[PDB]
């Protein structure tokens, strides 16, 4: 009986993380990358959307808060991505310990 | 679709017609079928046949090349029968039209020994052999030893192909039985590679002797058939739910 | 953009009266060939040398794989049917006689990956680290190894 | 052990093929692969993978190859980069390249190919005015856009189409950067008398290496082409540096690039189709690099060595049947120093 | 600097910027600008090289150092005939051509791939679907060509032989097939490309060959191919064909799908790896008969059912079953699927091993639970994988080595000979000396 | 006493995973299907919301910064949908391991 | 599957349930109707808007009509919709008088 | 990835073994780009100095 207890820890220590695992972890690290893809899209919307967009003789129609609204967007998706990276590292040191 | 040929021996592959037509003048109507091709091979779907006996009638003879179009004598069934190993077993076919036979093999136990192909009606006695013809190049397989005169019966009388009988006793190699016969042609009339269709009681017959777009080379490998535009005058069908 | 013919006809003859070929130049490192033929060959003429003999000796590796591959006893076998015998393999036959049915198994000194194949390797890249009149030469501080 | 199994690896991969993961795997692939990793499956799911990874192959293979651009002077050597656009109705886009010196006795091994990989950077490009370029080294992509937009100020408002050049450029990281963005509608009203319904207008991108610059020219598709500036309306030009700052060409500076009308697209004679040529790298009549570094040596007994050893600046001049080669500021160190012993 | 046949020097005498400080330390060396007439350049593919040379000695003769280089030098050429151009026909197949090479660019599967997804997937992945036809690449016909065995006589010593095109859009000669002369006979079929208006009114397209005896054109020497006004190209009777032993036109032959061309991957994905890897995938959770369902489609060896008859082929993947080479440069980084996929028997033999993996792992689980009816079936699992595999062989060459010294095994003449000897196959088939003396 | 606790431990390892985290794996890979769902639908909003909507004589009302708020919300999207699948895996692995 | 009608009785099997269309569909009135085109399902309808034509001096309005065209996908989405304008058309065969 | 910054067996440039020994070209010629390095305590600083 302790022969088999030894055969099997020693497999399960030898095998270590197996490819579900490593698969979620690569999926987690993507999902940061993509958050953080987004904050140079942002900008770009909020310093365009200032530009007028009607015209004849009765022009304006400029959106005055475009600039705030993507500088809070963008720090949001940071905020996101931090929270996902802290995900994955503490996955990644609860395996080790296990 | 695709079809298997009598014995295992061809294959016809790709038959497709990719444009079908319809006319309907006045009260006849007429269907066109455009390109009606098809690609015939000689193959066998899985046995010592395509192994051994097709790959012999694909080699070149001695008067030059071709093979293509003769006639052939072949076994039904070829089982190994003893030897000192089973070897891929000396697999031979006879030429009529040329009077020439072609034996194929698998491998060979060393290169030291001599090697010659024998055929006896017996596979005991040496003395009791019909043919013997020495490879040329000892280190050599899949070749031709051209007869040289009619002796369909003695090959027809003489099953156990050995591909050993040294000079040392006998020293069997390998032997195969042979079991029945078979005689086969190659050749081709380009009157019998027809179409046939049924519409109703009329019955078409198109020949590849005026309907053929271009004729193939001949060839052992893939000859593909293509067709002109086929005319069939469909005014006889029987329309049972809107449907013939 | 250059021709290896042309670079070779250079080249030759290889002291022996001989063209140089292609497998005599296996064999050296691209300093080595740079080196020996400096008063005939520049930087262009001496890479493009380097690159073509890299790529014939993966061909021939490849072409001998392909070969030992198709002609595995192991395999016959119910795949043997989807097996089918070349030209090039009834050349090589025919050429080596019975080398490419002359298999092994793990474990022999004969085996190709044995540790026999792996000293051999050593000792052939090894053999002129140093200069013969120096007295760290492997044949030098070790005779017998050659024997 | 290590040389054992690389040597091995030759004569018997398949002892090393592993279905579930493959160097060179698509993207679609992985994620079926993460659709069916779950711990227990059933048929229905699989096939339900399978469609969606039907659903992507779908997409993906029914692209349409819409520009191309030939990264060197000639057709001898260099990568051609291919920009193509889906079949649905929407503004996805994808690019690719090949290493067309590959090709020998006319077929192309499959490996000198490239995956297509998708652009994400909101283009809304003008029917189909969008193509790739290589300039400063890197991948660009550059498209026209369209905007319905009126003067100011005017008592019977009138309206009028303003086109936008948008110029963008990929990152190290596989992102597209924000674009850079110039006003080029005087340039199309010109070429295309104010009929731009009636004439494709074709935009054209080469890069000149020589004087680091972007040349950009907008024409309207027709049977031929006569030598550009002068009298020749057909045909307008632009120049991109390399800050971003542009500059519109004048006659005497569109009478030079008269040889690059033999890769604009046209009007076949035989059949009206339209073919499509991939722009090329310009150069004057010859090319050569601009700079070349000698590298470094040892000499004799390991007592010196040169170093740093560097021609800047390299230019060619290619006058009636005469070409001439300039070096300039060639230039090295020599030092007294051994590359490691007791000397 | 050397420019084709002439050679300038250039010295620090004269051609000195600055002459630096004479110190042990280190000296740089900077000339004013350098002027070359490379007026006599060799332009070959449009490049020609140029060689540049840093030369430093003292005054005892060692050199100090040298430094080597090649320039090159590239000629613009905006040709019409040289510039690639991308066209799409009617059918919506686009090709992008170069010169008289035509390669296509998109494909045409996803549009034929509903009405197999109509019914279950199992009419997707069929050998039915991968023989599909494609449009014809622009303009042109087909021809099939039959090269005779070699014979010293007629042929000459080395075994190559070419296939060249001539009057396509311009009037000189490009080459079309290179191959090998064998001992039987070759068929090849080639797909002729054809311009709208032909130059030469008389023969629209001309084919020649050539080998070692007969390295030149001539004239009339091959099938000159001429198109009337509705298709059918013909072969121009006054047109000596004694090197070929015939050559056919087909007049209406379409080709099926091609496993090597642009969307190779996308084709080897959607019908190898992607049934594999979801056998893989249910094998890893025991679920074996979905397991043998989704492998199936690659290999069968009961065959497979084809209109209610037994498929002629053996395996159901078509590039496994023709072994079609899609990759040039296996060896360039280690990667065992670039090996693969370069020799698709590999991927054979994988499959085999996948295969015999699954049953073991069935009989192993039906003999764990000690049922006197479990027992007989994982008798029965062991019995068939032991059928399917054979009877294993034993050692052959072990005994038949003679052992050699450290030395000689390593000498390089050997494996210069070795290595000389695969390269005249590979590349030539001259067989001097036939028998190799085993003693050596 | 030791024949109760194999019997007992025997059933646990047979039954393996339960319906109700069949059903929970289930429902995380739909909500991650749902959510990438959305993409093309943010894209043709995108572009659609590019055309004037004010006419008259006094027109305009195009919104310049469509296309790019369309990008980031599918970026965004699809980060979620990764976190989702990421979830899922390593559930589907924790349930292995016990 | 009208095939299966038996002397007037239809099996209830014959018949499949109800799927939802989500792909914001607005269609006017009761102008929408599936086709199979392609041997794949495609849903086709029309829409109706308000528009002005610009550059009059006494502003105008008019019916737009818009057809729509979308196809269903292999998993089960629905893709972007075609869009045509048959406003000549409808006012020609209705008189304008719709 | 160590072997960019210090390798005993030397680096290959060109096909030639390279005249320097540590590829690093501020470890090579010692740069010093800090003058101020006691002002806290911090090994990177000393380091740096």
């Amino acid at each position: 009986s302790a022969q088999n207890r030894l055969e099997k820890y020693q497999q399960l220590y030898d095998e270590d993380i197996n490819h579900g695992e490593q698969r979620a972890m690569s999926l987690l690290d993507a999902a940061a990358g993509q958050s953080l893809a987004g904050q140079v899209l942002s900008i770009a919307e909020g310093v365009a959307d200032l530009v007028p967009n009607v015209f004849g003789l009765a022009c304006g129609g400029s959106r005055w808060g475009a600039a705030l609204r993507a500088s809070a967007s963008v720090m949001s998706l940071s905020a996101t991505a931090s929270q996902y990276s802290a995900d994955k590292i503490s996955r990644s040191e609860a395996y080790r310990r296990r | 679709g695709s079809a298997i040929g009598d014995d295992s021996l061809t294959v016809m592959e790709n038959g497709n017609i990719p444009q079908i037509t319809s006319k309907y003048s006045s009260d006849n109507l007429a269907i066109t079928l455009h390109n009606a091709a098809f690609t015939v091979r000689y193959d066998g779907s899985g046995n010592v046949i395509r192994n051994k006996q097709i790959s012999a009638m694909k080699l070149t003879g001695v008067d030059g090349k071709s093979q293509y179009g003769n006639a052939f004598i072949i076994a039904n069934t070829v089982k190994h029968y003893g030897g000192y190993s089973d070897l891929g077993g000396p697999i031979t076919v006879y030429n009529k039209t040329k009077n020439y036979i072609a034996s194929v093999q698998g491998h060979l136990m060393n290169a030291d020994y001599t090697r010659r192909l024998i055929l006896t009606p017996v596979e005991n006695n040496y003395y009791a052999r019909l043919f013997e013809f020495p490879f040329s190049p000892n280190t050599i397989l899949n070749t031709v030893f051209t007869v040289g005169s009619n002796k369909t019966s003695d090959f027809k009388k003489c099953s156990y192909a050995v591909d050993g009988n040294n000079s040392q006793g006998f020293q069997i190699f390998s032997s195969y039985q042979s079991s029945g016969w078979l005689d086969i042609d190659t050749g081709i009339n380009n009157t019998d590679i027809k179409i046939t269709v049924m519409a109703g009681s009329k019955t078409h017959t198109f020949t590849a002797s005026d309907h053929i777009a271009s004729l193939p080379a001949n060839s052992f490998d893939a000859m593909p058939y293509t067709f002109k535009p086929l005319e069939i005058d469909a005014s006889s069908l029987a329309f049972t739910n809107n449907i013939a | 953009m250059y021709s290896t013919a042309v670079l070779l006809n250079k080249i030759s003859p290889t002291r022996d009266g001989q063209t140089m070929t292609l497998a005599d130049l296996q064999y050296l490192s691209f300093s080595e060939l740079r080196k020996i033929f400096d008063d005939q060959l520049s930087w262009g003429e001496a890479r493009h040398l380097y690159h073509e003999t890299i790529e014939q000796k993966k061909n021939n590796r490849l072409l001998e794989a392909r070969i030992f591959t198709r002609a595995n006893p192991q395999l016959s076998g119910a795949i043997r049917l989807g097996i089918e015998r070349d030209s090039v393999s009834r050349s090589y036959d025919e050429m080596f006689g019975a080398r490419s049915s002359s298999f092994v198994k793990p474990g022999s000194v004969a085996s190709m990956f044995s540790p026999a194949g792996y000293l051999t390797e050593l000792y052939r890249e090894a053999k002129d680290l140093h200069f013969s009149s120096s007295a760290y030469h492997l044949d030098n501080r070790r005779p017998d190894l050659a024997d | 052990s290590t040389w054992g199994g690389v040597s091995r690896l030759v004569y018997y991969p398949e002892n090393y093929i592993d279905p579930t993961q493959r160097i060179g795997q698509t993207r679609m692939m992985d994620e079926l692969l993460e659709n069916i990793s779950q711990s227990k499956l059933s048929r229905d799911t699989v096939e339900d993978a399978f469609k969606t990874y039907l659903t992507r192959f779908e997409t993906v293979a029914d692209l349409k190859v819409v520009s191309a651009y030939h990264d060197n002077v000639n057709s001898n050597t260099g990568l051609t980069w291919f920009v193509g656009q889906t079949r649905e109705n929407l503004p996805e886009y994808y690019w690719r390249n090949v290493d067309i010196s590959r090709m020998q006795a006319g077929e192309l091994a499959a490996n000198a190919w490239k995956e297509w990989t998708k652009i994400d950077t909101a283009v809304n490009p003008y029917k189909d005015a969008i193509r790739p370029v290589i300039f400063r080294e890197r991948l660009h992509l550059i498209w026209v856009e369209k905007e319905e937009v009126a003067k100011n100020g005017t008592d019977p408002v009138e309206t009028y189409d303003r086109f936008t050049l948008k110029l963008a450029f990929l990152r190290h990281d596989g992102s597209w950067s924000a674009p850079w963005s110039y006003d080029i509608t005087t340039q199309v009203e010109a070429v295309t008398d104010k009929k731009p319904d009636t004439e494709r207008l074709a935009l054209a991108a080469s890069g000149f290496q020589g004087e680091d610059t972007l040349l950009v020219f907008v024409y309207k598709t027709g049977k031929s082409y006569s030598d550009f500036g002068g009298s020749n309306k057909n045909v307008a030009g632009m120049t991109i540096y390399g800050d971003g700052s542009f500059k519109k060409m004048e006659n005497t500076a569109l009478s030079r690039y008269s040889q690059l009308k033999n890769t604009f697209d046209i009007i076949h004679t035989q059949g009206n189709d339209l073919v499509r040529k991939a722009s090329y790298r310009f150069a004057q009549d010859f090319e050569v690099p601009a700079s070349l570094n000698m590298g470094s040596a040892i000499g004799d007994d390991s007592l010196t060595v040169m170093e740093n050893g560097n021609i800047p600046q390299i230019t060619s001049k290619y006058s009636s049947d005469n070409l001439a080669i300039t070096l300039h500021n060639a230039a090295f160190t020599v030092r007294y120093d051994g590359s490691g012993n007791v000397i | 600097v050397m420019a084709g046949s002439k050679t300038h020097t250039f010295t620090a005498s004269d051609h000195i910027a600055s002459l630096p400080a004479n110190s042990f330390d280190a000296m740089p060396y900077t000339f004013k600008p350098l002027e070359i007439d490379a007026s006599s350049l060799a332009f070959t593919n449009n490049i020609a090289p140029l060689d540049i040379v840093f030369e430093t000695k003292a005054k005892d003769g060692r050199v100090l150092g040298k430094i080597k280089q090649t320039l090159s030098v590239k000629r613009v050429n905006y040709n019409p005939e040289d510039i690639l151009f991308l066209r799409e026909t009617h059918s919506g197949a686009q090709y992008m051509q170069l010169g008289v090479y035509r390669i296509r660019l998109n494909t045409l599967l996803a549009s034929q791939l509903v009405s197999r997804a109509n019914t279950g997937i199992d009419t997707i992945l069929t050998m039915e679907t991968q023989r599909l036809p494609e449009p014809p690449l622009g303009e042109g016909f087909y021809a099939t060509f039959v090269i005779p065995p070699y014979n010293l006589s007629t042929h000459g010593d080395e075994r190559w032989f070419k296939l060249y095109i001539k009057h396509v859009v311009d009037n000189n000669s490009h080459i079309i097939y290179s191959g090998q002369l064998t001992d039987t006979n070759i068929n090849i079929t080639l797909f002729i490309p054809l311009d709208d208006v032909p130059l030469n009114q008389d023969y629209h397209a001309k084919v020649y060959m050539t080998f070692k005896k007969s390295p030149s054109d001539g004239t009339w020497w091959g099938p000159h191919f001429v198109r009337d006004d509705k298709g059918i190209v013909t072969i121009n009777p006054k047109s000596i064909l004694t090197h070929f032993e015939s050559v056919n036109v087909l007049n209406n032959y379409s080709a099926p799908m091609d496993f090597n061309s642009a969307s190779a991957l996308y084709y080897w994905e959607l019908f190898y790896y992607t049934p594999m890897m979801c056998f893989q995938r249910l094998l890893q959770e025991k679920q074996f008969d979905e397991a043998t369902q989704w492998i199936n489609y690659v290999y069968n060896p009961a065959g497979y059912i084809v209109n209610g008859e037994i498929a002629p082929w053996i395996w159901n993947c078509r590039p496994l079953e023709e072994t079609t080479s899609w990759n040039a440069n296996p060896l360039d980084a280690i990667d065992p699927d670039a090996v693969a996929q370069n020799d698709p028997m590999h991927y054979k033999i994988a499959t085999f091993m996948r295969l015999l993996d699954q049953l073991i792992l069935r009989g192993d689980m039906a003999y764990r639970e000690l049922t006197r009816d479990a027992l007989n079936e994982a008798k029965m699992w062991y019995v068939r994988t032991l059928e399917l595999l054979g009877d294993e062989p034993e050692d052959y060459g072990s005994q038949q080595w003679a052992a050699p010294s450290l030395s000689g095994a390593a000498s390089q003449t050997v494996q210069a000979a070795y290595q000389q000897d695969l390269t005249m196959l590979g590349r030539g088939g001259v067989s001097k000396n036939l028998r190799t003396a085993n003693s050596l």
